[PDB]
């Protein structure tokens, strides 16, 4: 809910208008985003080129690692800087198993072989990596290693100014649309936006444009509505812009079925991955049952997948949903034996670990610290609920939706070029559309590390596309006009229809961003396999939330804001509506449960290897409202065996 | 949510930019022109990441747990400076932790993006090559992955 | 979410007090307690007795009729004025194989007798009854009549006033506390509460004190949190004020853990009695199966109350349960298919029933009318999504818990009423304390006409107690005056602590009603059996659902408020916490699950006749801030069989 | 929820009484002295009874179906008068249906709680019988039960 202090109005036609020239722009200052800032300020040197950052926060603590992050979930360590060294192949294979058999390895096994440059370059900057007496990088798990990472983001702020200059920087700027070329309907020319502190309409006009707006959280009902409505596991701030934009400009859009549940703390919503590989921490019911080890035998079906180590996290999901549902809860962190155990009767060595227990919670996430110190929780003491969280859809972390992306020339199969007229890494099916992080889908466990990286590499394949293909799109005029329209309209329709009501909030000709969103978020929670449900949804849901989403769509139409912050939160509000009704689309589409844990069809509840093994891609045409789907089979590309 | 307490700010109104409203991922903090102090817009739509409680210089502001699930009494308060920070953890029957951890091992500014780089080179930009590799991977070769037969 | 647009605050010691001497004071001028008020009157004449009505809001509309009602539940017709005649046997029956077997059939029987002519004054006073062409009461179900009720209550108001005259009846005074005899701890002596108009404190001094506040709602999370919240099925204007006020005067609750969940159209949650009962509606899931077919078989286990005429509610909502967790949902009232049948291809019958469909709707809760309205639902050519909402507290309606109270003295066996000091009908364990309506518990489905009658029936035995036993309760000025304390306090906490934020809503010292609410649903809907876990809980649940309550009431000595009517909401909060917690414990007590559909105790998931065919009866002591559990085995008072 | 219509609302002119504020059962409508016109002050615990909406003499009061689960567009008008009712049910899409309900036989204000009764008496108050009883039940004698053997 918002209550404005007071009114911020303007109308489009005494909004002044910016217009930016650039060649490259990138939409989002994350970690995908600060990364594509990065290496394209590296390359565009060799033509001159202009590189443009624009983030509608501001990039030192913008996205998802705004408290900062307690770990770096990805490193490969080729050559011996950790506790343990892998191998490429091994970590293909890991991402393609936990994904229950479907992954891009092509745009996996890229970032893969460049991931590690990118840590090694965090640690030069400024980054304190926890290190052994020996001097080697603590390892969590088989594939993550421990950091102090509380500036983890302000560091790579810092990098990425140095980097592209703070003049080529625009904060506080909020991209709601992209732009197309006039005389190519599958060719990006730039984009359009608008500031959130002043009266200012933006026009970008640009040869390249890069999605790095992050995944797109409160789709769904939190766990929490009151003030907790902020509480999201995942970062609140992305809503799916990049999403939004992407779909609407055509840009085919893969796996957006496969969302991302993430087991957490309670309400907190604190992390668990240094809870179970690095204090060895066990989960159990209420009955002190290490379900993990109760319900191994429901593993045994999916085949190899139920078999490999670890076991895929959909999987691991899926045997606390069965607890969940034969009523065992609550389920509990053993905190508390965990340190007992590592501790091993030291009182010095339990004070040590004791700290470094609090630091994984204060260097990310301090609301689970908080929670713990309003509750008179003692981790040492009494253990603490866990549960899983509402849906998240994203493609850095554990989930791959986001959009079908070109990957590199030395991997890419025939198989997957095909829906590519321009054959750049990353780049989307829209000619000089390139997308990264959260925004690229089919390749997930990038997390920190992997989503700067990935962006890097969409950066210098940016560079390369600009050179060899000399991109000159010409933006729509009248198409521009239209859309400055649109995004003051919000503001335009309450002016006009306020007097019907002696309240703001209670009109019966628009609604204001905050009912559209618990409007959306009852839907998706009801219909496509929210919480409320346990996960589980079926045809009949899912076709009644499209009818609902059409209802909710066409009232979009007559949404108002009272300034510029509500304001966004209408186009924030947009983004998320349609991000929620491909994911609906694509969850329909699909005719199976390949990832039970995630999401259960009721009516399909089977994994099909036979005729679903395949990438579900779709695309949305705008100009005919029509969205049409298509099935690209998974072929193995890297060597591994299970 | 995050809450500004009045005796502490003063709306910085002796620096060049508000620190809250300035660092706010969310673009919740902002300065009522009337008192000239900062308050949470929207605190329901804060995600209590504390980024306005670490860059507030008059340390005005600190965070009260979410009402949904948090009872009275409890509290994180962070004190940031260059190459750590300190956190104390007030638990609401009164116990006391206090913990300190590094945040930086170089000074504040001091990254030189690419120093030690080669120029790039039109003949590099066909590569797979990044800035700084194959190098900074920390191999004398790109690293190869097999490719399955 | 409140907020007030200005303050209006009060300190305690500013506030005057206006003292009010009366021999029965009724507190919630609803149903029940307008029923007292009427019967009352009459025989209070016989010693000059002086009747006084409180009620928070306004007799005219206030209470769960405020919309009016459809149809009048409960009228036997022992001579045949409806379509159909029944016997008080057959009623007694009924209801307790409705309650599964537990049902104070001495109390059910007692306002059993007396409810039809209570049904005849209402028609008598101006109430239009659905007659047939023949001069009958057009028959809804068995037990029910169809009436044209927008004015239900305010033509109960009407007979109220009229018979203990406005100079009597004290509106827009919410209480708070009752007052207890200063002479006898066991005795109750009065109330205190404040005006929500003006600042005024006041003090009841009565013999005599009935309880017709109405039900507990929102004390769990509904399936609407944003304005919908607002959106209850049973009276969102009742919120346990009876229950906390008595059980605090230490009077005895029994089923308690008996709450009401119930199954209606999704989220205007209009009735669904006329369709079933008299459009002979079918409910489908959404493969077109009558679950009431396919899950007649599991009901086999509850012999013989799965085999009993009606099926007992609790064990419909089980077969609606069983759909809900196979994903069959959504579950369709097949308003369509009954509409054309019932029409037979006659345009004029069926536009003659198509009024009728929609007056069931506008006659109580229009909500479900302007749903169909906004959704473009027309009845006669599709369907509606039906749903079981969140659980509700009252002794009215198809749930019983409340007050354990003595029956008439030719009908309560002695097995019955060895608890109570006195033998008076409706009176508690407490001394001149009596009981009605949804505040009455062990005797449900009086509905409207039937809370009228318990209210007749408990007026005529307090004037009986009064003449009889004489009493001269002495209220304790001391008691009296820290009361007064309490009731503004959180007006001025909220002046003590405001400065300490910027913000009023977000303090370190205190949380507002509306904060406190939130929380209460939460912990009651994650761990008290809610929508959460689809109705399910254990004995872990259960305790830890204790702990946070406790929590959750310490705070509450950290209320505060901005105005009168937030000052309201504070008190209705602090009624609604205590309301759960014996909630809670009183589940917790039983071992048993005796009605599925209404809630499920996982870790007791069968019906035990053998260890559990009782009341649970409860006593909260004040002053040892202990609670102490009985169990009162159940007797069959009336002939009957299965 | 409810809301109030600006140009329909005149605060109640001279009446006595403020009609939505005296009406509502939930404490919701009260007036806005600046204004001098009428509003819900706290619309998400509104229960849609329309209350408000019928004792509205202006007509000033309509109800705009809760954001949650309400697409815009639909309405219910309700015109109350003495022994009937109408309503005027608009969809969304443009549908108008009309209706009329009778809501009283009896002239308004005509009840006499006790017509006929016989005066109460010491010895009746011991008995079990109710006011009007067992006159008013319609059977030929007090409803006989049949006790459990
Ligand atoms: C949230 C979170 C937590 C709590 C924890 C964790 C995580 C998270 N992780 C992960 C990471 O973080 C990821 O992966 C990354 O970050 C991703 O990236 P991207 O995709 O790029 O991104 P972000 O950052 O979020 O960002 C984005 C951006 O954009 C923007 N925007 C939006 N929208 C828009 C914009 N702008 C303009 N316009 C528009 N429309 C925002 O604002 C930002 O800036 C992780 N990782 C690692 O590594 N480690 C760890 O530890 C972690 N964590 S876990 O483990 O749990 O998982
Ligand atoms: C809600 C509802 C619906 C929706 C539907 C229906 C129903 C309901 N039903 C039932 C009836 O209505 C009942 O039963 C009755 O009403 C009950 O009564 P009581 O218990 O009395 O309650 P009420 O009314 O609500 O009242 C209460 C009063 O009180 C007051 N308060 C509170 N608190 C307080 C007060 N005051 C002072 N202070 C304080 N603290 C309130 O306000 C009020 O006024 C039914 N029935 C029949 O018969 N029919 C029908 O139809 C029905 N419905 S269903 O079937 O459908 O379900
Ligand atoms: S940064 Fe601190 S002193 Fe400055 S406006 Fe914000 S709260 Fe006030
Ligand atoms: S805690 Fe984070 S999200 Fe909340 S207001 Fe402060 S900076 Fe903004
Ligand atoms: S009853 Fe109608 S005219 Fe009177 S104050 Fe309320 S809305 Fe305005
Ligand atoms: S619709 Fe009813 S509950 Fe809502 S404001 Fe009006 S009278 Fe009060």
């Amino acid at each position: 809910v918002y209550y404005p202090k007071k009114y911020e109005l303007y109308k489009a036609d005494e909004v002044p208008t910016e217009v930016v020239e650039t060649d490259i722009l990138i939409i989002g200052g994350g970690f995908s985003g600060c990364g594509a800032a990065y290496e394209a300020a590296y390359w565009a040197k060799l033509g001159g080129l202009k590189v443009t950052l624009v983030e509608k926060a501001a990039v030192e603590r913008s996205g998802a690692v705004a408290q900062g992050l307690s770990a770096i979930n990805t490193y490969i360590d080729l050559t011996g800087r950790s506790e343990r060294q892998n191998t490429l192949e091994d970590y293909v294979r890991y991402v393609t198993l936990d994904m229950m058999g479907l992954a891009r390895e092509d745009l996996v096994a890229d970032y893969a072989r460049h991931v590690d440059g990118t840590v090694h370059l965090f640690e030069k900057w400024g980054l304190p990596i926890w290190k052994t007496p020996d001097g080697k990088y603590v390892r969590e798990g088989q594939w993550q290693i421990m950091i102090h990472g509380e500036s983890y983001k302000p560091i790579i702020a810092e990098a990425a100014k140095m980097a592209v200059g703070e003049e080529n920087i625009y904060e506080r700027v909020f991209i709601f649309e992209l732009l197309k070329d006039n005389n190519d309907p599958n060719a990006v020319a730039g984009a359009v936006g608008f500031s959130v502190r002043e009266p200012k309409f933006y026009v970008f006009k640009a040869k390249a444009v890069i999605l790095a707006t992050g995944g797109a959280t409160l789709l769904f009902r939190p766990r929490s509505t009151g003030e907790a409505a902020g509480r999201t596991w995942y970062a609140i701030f992305d809503t799916g812009s990049g999403y939004y934009m992407g779909l609407k400009a055509g840009a085919m859009l893969t796996q957006f079925e496969h969302r991302f549940i993430p087991f957490r703390f309670k309400d907190g919503y604190g992390p668990v991955g240094a809870w179970f590989l690095f204090f060895k921490c066990k989960a159990k019911n209420a009955y002190g049952e290490e379900y993990i080890k109760t319900r191994a035998a429901e593993l045994e079906k999916y085949k190899p997948y139920g078999a490999a180590q670890p076991i895929p996290t959909p999987l691991r999901n899926h045997q606390v949903m069965l607890e969940i549902m034969d009523g065992n809860q609550p389920i509990y962190m053993h905190t508390e034996e965990a340190l007992a155990e590592l501790a091993g009767g030291d009182k010095k060595k339990l004070k040590h670990i004791y700290e470094e227990a609090f630091e994984d919670f204060l260097d990310m996430t301090v609301s689970q610290a908080l929670l713990w110190a309003c509750q008179n929780i003692d981790p040492q003491e009494q253990p603490s609920e866990a549960a899983p969280a509402e849906p998240y859809i994203m493609g850095s972390h554990s989930g791959e939706a986001g959009f079908w992306v070109c990957g590199p020339e030395d991997l890419m199969p025939e198989e997957y070029a095909k829906l590519f007229p321009l054959k750049y890494n990353r780049m989307t099916t829209v000619k000089g559309l390139f997308a990264i992080g959260d925004c690229a889908g089919a390749n997930p466990h990038k997390f920190s590390s992997g989503s700067f990286t990935e962006g890097r590499i969409a950066a210098k394949a940016a560079v390369r596309f600009i050179l060899e293909q000399k991109p000159n799109p010409e933006i729509d005029d009248a198409v521009v006009e239209e859309l400055k329209k649109k995004a003051y309209a919000p503001m335009e329709r309450f002016m006009q229809y306020k007097d019907l009501s002696t309240a703001d909030d209670v009109n019966p000709e628009y609604i204001l961003p905050w009912q559209g969103l618990v409007r959306l978020q009852k839907i998706m929670d009801e219909y496509a396999a929210g919480i409320a449900t346990i996960y589980k949804t079926n045809e009949k849901m899912l076709q009644r939330a499209l009818e609902l989403l059409a209802f909710l769509k066409e009232d979009l139409e007559k949404l108002a804001a009272r300034d510029l912050h509500e304001l966004m939160r209408a186009w924030e509000l947009v983004h998320r509506v349609w991000t929620a009704e491909a994911h609906v689309r694509h969850m329909l589409f699909r005719k199976e449960t390949r990832w039970p844990g995630y999401y259960y069809r009721t009516d399909y509840p089977e994994l099909n290897d036979e005729e679903w093994k395949c990438f579900v891609c779709s695309k949305y045409d705008a100009e005919k409202d029509e969205w049409t789907f298509e099935k690209v089979p998974y072929v193995q590309v890297i060597e591994w065996s299970f | 949510p995050s809450f500004v307490n009045p005796e502490k700010c003063d709306g910085c109104k002796a620096l060049e930019r508000t620190a809250c409203e300035y660092i706010c991922p969310n673009d919740l903090m902002t300065l009522d022109k009337e008192k000239m102090k900062a308050y949470n817009r929207e605190p329901d739509m804060c995600w209590e990441c504390y980024s306005c409680v670490k860059m507030c210089p008059q340390g005005a502001i600190d965070v009260r747990g979410y009402v949904d699930y948090s009872p009275l009494g409890g509290a994180c308060v962070p004190m940031r400076g260059t190459s750590d920070i300190m956190w104390t953890v007030k638990y609401r029957n009164g116990k006391v932790l206090r913990f300190k951890f590094a945040i930086r091992t170089t000074p504040w500014g001091s990254i030189q993006p690419f120093e030690g780089f080669p120029e790039p080179t039109e003949e590099a930009l066909k590569s797979e090559l990044l800035a700084g590799e194959p190098e900074i991977i920390g191999t004398s070769e790109f690293p190869q992955v097999k490719k399955k037969a």
